């Protein structure tokens, strides 16, 4: 039995330059090379990519963030390349100390540099959000991508900007470091009385686990009916075929109910966005409204 | 009751055991032999949970907790109230999970579809057995397994992790987390992309899959394709669970210290190990 | 009644409505439920039927409104085996030919799927300028072998999904000179042969034919794919 996990025979033709619609073709690059490697698992074509003002701004702004953290790591490493690679995961760019509160007057080496990096990351992420909206608009598509992205932006905004402000101190934000931001995560829970007892944190976990549950279900389902062309989901929505019927009947016979080819993608988008939507709430309430989740939990 | 298109698919055949004896439906549910087995194990385990609740002295679901035997029992049997119920419930649970999967296989055969779904479910089963069977046995006591309680089983996660410092530093744990986050990232994008194509701007006709490709090439310069994203989602979710079982089967069996110590082979390479300066100098 | 208590209560209310909405949305196909005789079922569940939505299909292909009056639009060669509900319906004739069970097909539109530019999405490679095999084993020329280990034909062309650059069917020439399409997902391309486990060599001729040698319609795709998948159950008698 062939399982359809990897392509058996790759085929290649003239590159696909894509749909035009109202896309400004001046800002599309040329086509890149084909990747036989990727062709075993998906499409082998690379590019073209669209690159307008927002993309350039996001890209440049994102590299300034990267470079800002970088020079700080080279400074912590005493400019020694050997020390740099040894302690790469231990370096950390920390926010201003509590003393500075919400002031931008922290000297560079005491959180001033963290504030600059956060500015570039802020500009890079939001300009990239505007990018996901206008790319869909230019093709006449719905804005479901930009809205799902807001859910992730929400948690990032709460962690590093909204909550620190409500707490009145930048020191409450997360540091830039591999190991350092893990330690921050562990201390955040210990300080707030065990996040296991933050109900929004438990909800967030149910949706994280549930996203892996649902994508395994959905991926496996579409591959099991790919012998009926089930992956061509848009035309299955406009003209139900035996692929969509067998898929629905498998799950109805298994657990008693089922989705449609379109409806399953609404289950999916909500399962995923609810992860960061509930999580952002749980963090925003920690330290502002609830000091100890375990103790709070025993009264409710 | 049936879906408008369901009847033509309700034919006989496809069973693995019992021929046509259990080849029927109750409402929407297909039974089959393993539908009966599932019901038997599930009904038995739920009785033993209710029985544990009586021994425990509460009927609040938030307080019921069936604990495994104490470590001193090792891998032997324990009395019902002193871990025996946990032992029998673990057998019933395993029976139900495996029966569920073989039922799914019988439903794949009657519908002439692939076996990918029960295959993917078996990874979740493997992870359950990693925590209640493989790791306790390799460690030499059922007590190392987790308790069956809504909140007590979270305490077990916290107690087990902090036994090894910050469990974040478990390197397999990092990988598993990365797949969990990437999976939810990919599920959100996929759901959004289909919906954005089927429900375009007002005053627009339904989009085509070519638009889906174009949207992602415009965004990040590559589109994996309509088949590849379902391959990818299946892979991200199973890999996440695979490395989850892996990150635990090695904890307490071949690794016993704090997981942050594992990262010292990098820091203490005898050449740069002593160079002054940095965080470790 | 602190602010955190009201957030979590508010959320559970929001979630109950979200589930209600998601479930109704997933009822735009196959509902209302029917009895096994086709009539409407009395118990329809607690969730109501969603209000119709309309898709405007591209390429002047009309519009779809769901939910709407459902029809199989084809005869179903099955018969009840029990007076009570919940029992299998037994084929009355040849289920592979009658298209029932795992051999089922849906009466989709007898038109080919189109790409974004209005062209046929699927094309034989001999009609697709520039397309070729770039990696793996090229099956053209290879003999096709059935589950009875007999040869049924040889591969003569590949039908490719052009927008996705993907092989979707193998065009197989039969002993009598005609050709059939085989789903790419139901064949095993080997070094010296293509092995099809789903069908026996003498069941390839039964695969439904296409009416145009350079295009395949959604209806034809469903009939072909259903027939081949149905061989796993109904061609098993002579499976070596
Ligand atoms: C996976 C690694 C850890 C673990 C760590 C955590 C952490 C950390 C958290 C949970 C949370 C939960 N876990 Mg736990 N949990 C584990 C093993 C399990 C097993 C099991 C048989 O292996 C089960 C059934 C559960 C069940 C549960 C739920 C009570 C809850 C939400 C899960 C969810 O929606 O997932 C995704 C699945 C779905 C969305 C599908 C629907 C699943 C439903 C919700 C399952 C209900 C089961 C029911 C309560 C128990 C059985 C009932 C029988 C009739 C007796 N855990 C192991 C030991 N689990 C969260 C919580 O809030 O706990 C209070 C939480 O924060
Ligand atoms: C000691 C550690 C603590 C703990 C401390 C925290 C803290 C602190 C947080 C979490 C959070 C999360 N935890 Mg917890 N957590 C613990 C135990 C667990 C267990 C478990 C098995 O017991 C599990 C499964 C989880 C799981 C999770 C997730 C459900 C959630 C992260 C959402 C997400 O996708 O973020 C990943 C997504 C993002 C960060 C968004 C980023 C988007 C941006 C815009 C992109 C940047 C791009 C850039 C340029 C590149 N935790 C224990 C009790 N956990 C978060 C949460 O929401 O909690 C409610 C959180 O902040
Ligand atoms: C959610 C609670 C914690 C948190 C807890 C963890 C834990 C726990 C882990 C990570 C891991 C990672 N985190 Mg972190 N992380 C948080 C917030 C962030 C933010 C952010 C914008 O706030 C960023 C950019 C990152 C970035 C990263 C990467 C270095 C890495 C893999 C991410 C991933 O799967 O991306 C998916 C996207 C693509 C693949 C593209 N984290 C918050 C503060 N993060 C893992 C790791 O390996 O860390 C080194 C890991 O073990
Ligand atoms: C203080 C706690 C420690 C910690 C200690 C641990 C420990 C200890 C463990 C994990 C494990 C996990 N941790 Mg950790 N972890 C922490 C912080 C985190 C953070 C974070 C952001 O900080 C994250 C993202 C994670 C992420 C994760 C995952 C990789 C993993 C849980 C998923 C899993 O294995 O599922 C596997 C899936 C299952 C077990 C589900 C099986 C379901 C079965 C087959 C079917 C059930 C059916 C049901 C009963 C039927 C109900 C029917 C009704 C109709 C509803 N951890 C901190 C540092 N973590 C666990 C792990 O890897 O386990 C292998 C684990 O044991
Ligand atoms: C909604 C929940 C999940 C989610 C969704 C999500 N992420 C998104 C999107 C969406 C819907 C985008 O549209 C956007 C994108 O372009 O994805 C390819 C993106 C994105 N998610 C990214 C990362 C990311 N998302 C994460 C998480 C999540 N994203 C959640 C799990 C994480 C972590 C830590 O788990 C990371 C690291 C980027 C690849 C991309 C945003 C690109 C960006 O902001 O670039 C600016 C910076 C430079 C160019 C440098
Ligand atoms: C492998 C990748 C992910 C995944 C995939 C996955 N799960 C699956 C499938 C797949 C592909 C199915 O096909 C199957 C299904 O039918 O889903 C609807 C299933 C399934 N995944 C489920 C749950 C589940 N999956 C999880 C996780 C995952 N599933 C992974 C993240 C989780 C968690 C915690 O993350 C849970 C809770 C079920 C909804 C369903 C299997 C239902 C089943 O087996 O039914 C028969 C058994 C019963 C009806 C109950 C038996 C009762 C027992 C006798 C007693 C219970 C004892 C138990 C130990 C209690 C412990 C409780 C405490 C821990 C709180
Ligand atoms: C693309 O095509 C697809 C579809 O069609 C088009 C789908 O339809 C689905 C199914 C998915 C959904 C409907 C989404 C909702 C599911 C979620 C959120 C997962 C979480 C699910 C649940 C919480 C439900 C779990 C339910 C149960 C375990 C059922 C309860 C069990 C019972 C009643 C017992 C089972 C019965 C028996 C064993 C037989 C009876 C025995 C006797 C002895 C009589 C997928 C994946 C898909 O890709
Ligand atoms: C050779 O190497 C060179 C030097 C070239 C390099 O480039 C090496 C570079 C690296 C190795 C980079 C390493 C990168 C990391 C370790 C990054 C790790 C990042 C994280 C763990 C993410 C944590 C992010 C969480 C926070 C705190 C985000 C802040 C977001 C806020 C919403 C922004 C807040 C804004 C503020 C305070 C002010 C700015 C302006 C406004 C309008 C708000
Ligand atoms: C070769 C890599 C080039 C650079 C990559 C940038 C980084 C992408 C990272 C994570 C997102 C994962 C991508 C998968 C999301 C696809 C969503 C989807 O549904 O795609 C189907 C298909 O593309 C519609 O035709
Ligand atoms: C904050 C996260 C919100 C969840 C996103 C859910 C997507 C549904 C929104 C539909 C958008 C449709 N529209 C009109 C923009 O084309
Ligand atoms: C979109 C699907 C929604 C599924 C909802 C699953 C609910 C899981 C229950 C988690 C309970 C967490 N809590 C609040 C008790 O801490
Ligand atoms: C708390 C999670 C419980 C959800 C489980 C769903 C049970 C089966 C769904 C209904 C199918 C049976 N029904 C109603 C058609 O007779
Ligand atoms: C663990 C694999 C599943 C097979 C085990 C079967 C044990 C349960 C017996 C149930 C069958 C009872 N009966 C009378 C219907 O045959
Ligand atoms: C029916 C499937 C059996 C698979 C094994 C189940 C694992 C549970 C182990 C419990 C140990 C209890 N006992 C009595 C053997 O010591
Ligand atoms: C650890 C062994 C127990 C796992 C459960 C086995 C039953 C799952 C269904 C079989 C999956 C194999 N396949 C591909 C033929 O369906
Ligand atoms: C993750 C939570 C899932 C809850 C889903 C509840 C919806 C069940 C729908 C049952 C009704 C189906 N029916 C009988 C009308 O076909
Ligand atoms: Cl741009
Ligand atoms: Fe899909």
């Amino acid at each position: 039995e062939y399982q359809n996990i990897f392509t058996q025979v790759q085929v290649r033709g003239p590159a696909d330059l894509g749909m035009t619609e109202d896309v400004n073709l001046a800002n599309r690059s040329g086509v890149g090379p084909f990747s036989t490697l990727l062709g075993w698992f998906g499409n082998a074509q690379l590019g073209p990519i669209y690159l307008g003002s927002l993309g350039v701004l996001s890209l440049f702004s994102g590299l300034m963030w990267f470079f800002t953290i970088g020079i700080w790591f080279w400074y912590q490493a005493g400019w020694n390349p050997a020390v740099f690679l040894r302690d790469l995961f231990f370096f950390s760019l920390e926010p201003p100390a509590p003393e500075y509160g919400l002031s931008f007057a922290a000297p560079l080496k005491e959180g001033g540099l963290w504030l600059i990096a956060s500015f570039f990351m802020f500009v890079a992420v939001w300009s990239w959000w505007g990018r996901t909206y206008l790319r869909a608009q230019a093709l006449g598509m719905g804005k479901h991508t930009a809205w799902a992205f807001l859910s992730a932006i929400w948690l990032w905004m709460v962690l590093g900007f909204i909550r620190p402000i409500l707490m009145g101190s930048w020191s409450e934000a997360v540091p830039y470091g591999i190991f350092s931001h893990l330690d921050w995560t562990n201390n955040f829970s210990l300080v707030h009385g065990n996040l296991h007892y933050n109900p929004f944190h438990g909800l967030s976990i149910a949706f994280l686990y549930g996203s892996a549950l649902l994508f395994a279900m959905h991926g496996a389902t579409i591959l099991a009916v790919s012998r009926f062309g089930g992956e061509r989901e848009l035309e299955q929505i406009a003209d139900r075929g035996t692929a969509a019927e067998r898929a629905a009947l498998f799950w109805r016979w298994t657990m008693g109910f089922n989705a449609t080819m379109e409806g399953i993608h609404r289950w999916a988008i909500w399962m995923a966005v609810l992860v960061t939507l509930t999580g952002g709430i749980g963090i925003l309430l920690s330290g502002t409204v609830v000091d100890n989740w375990y103790v709070w939990g025993q009264n409710h | 009751a049936l879906l408008s298109f369901e009847r033509k698919y309700r034919v006989p055949g496809g069973t693995l055991v019992g021929g046509n004896l259990f080849d029927f439906w109750v409402g929407p549910f297909y039974v089959g032999f393993f539908g009966v087995a599932t019901f038997f194990f599930a009904a038995l385990g739920i009785i033993l949970i209710a029985w544990s609740a009586v021994l425990q002295g509460t009927w609040n679901p938030q307080l019921i907790s069936v604990y495994p035997p104490a470590l001193e029992y090792g891998l032997g049997g324990a009395p019902l109230a002193k871990g025996g119920l946990w032992q029998i419930i673990t057998i019933c649970a395993t029976g139900a999970f495996v029966s569920w999967a073989l039922r799914e296989v019988e439903i794949c055969r009657k519908l002439g579809i692939g076996y990918h779904i029960p295959f993917a479910f078996a990874f979740a089963i493997l992870a359950y057995l990693t925590l209640v069977l493989f790791r306790p046995v390799m460690m030499g006591a059922w007590g190392y397994a987790f308790p069956y309680g809504i909140w007590t089983h979270l305490d077990w996660v916290s107690n087990t992790g902090y036994t090894y410092g910050n469990f974040h530093y478990n390197p397999a744990h990092m990988i598993a987390i990365t797949f969990f986050f990437t999976n939810a990232l990919a599920l959100a994008l996929h759901g959004a992309l289909v919906l954005s194509a089927a429900n375009p701007e007002k005053g627009k006709e339904m989009r085509t899959p070519d638009h889906e490709d174009t949207f992602f090439r415009d965004l990040v310069g590559y589109s994996i394709g309509t088949l590849g994203i379902h391959r990818l989602g299946l892979l991200l979710s199973l890999s996440a669970v695979f490395f989850s079982a892996l990150c635990m089967i090695i904890t307490g069996t071949i690794w016993f210290d704090q997981w942050v110590d594992w990262w010292q082979w990098w820091v203490k390479l005898p050449w740069w190990a002593n160079i002054p300066g940095g965080i470790n100098g | 009644f602190d602010l955190a208590s009201l957030a979590i209560y508010s959320f559970w209310i929001f979630l109950a409505g979200l589930i209600y909405y998601l479930q109704t949305e997933n009822m735009r196909e196959g509902y209302p439920l029917e009895n096994e005789d086709g009539t409407p079922a009395a118990n329809q569940g607690p969730f109501p039927l969603p209000k119709p939505k309309t898709f405007i299909l591209p390429h002047g292909r009309g519009t779809l409104t769901v939910p709407g009056p459902e029809s199989e639009d084809r005869p179903i060669a099955l018969a009840r085996t029990a007076v009570s509900e919940g029992f299998p319906h037994a084929p009355t004739g040849d289920p592979m030919k009658d298209g029932v069970g795992p051999a089922s097909w849906v009466a989709r539109r007898d038109l080919p799927e189109l790409d974004g530019h209005g062209h046929n999405k699927i094309k034989p490679m001999k009609a697709a300028a520039g397309f070729h095999v770039s990696a793996g084993k090229n099956p053209i020329g290879l003999p096709v072998r059935g589950c009875d280990l007999e040869i049924a034909g040889k591969v003569v062309d590949i039908w490719v999904d052009i927008p996705e650059q993907m092989a979707r069917f193998l065009e197989v020439e039969l002993k009598d000179g005609s050709t059939r399409l085989l789903p790419m997902q139901m064949v095993k391309v080997q070094s010296n042969r293509v092995h099809v486990n789903a069908l026996s060599s003498d069941l390839f001729a039964g695969i439904p034919t296409i009416k145009s040698p350079t295009e395949v319609t959604l209806l034809e795709e469903d009939k072909i794919c259903g027939y081949v998948a149905g061989g796993l159950m109904y061609a098993a008698p002579k499976r070596k």
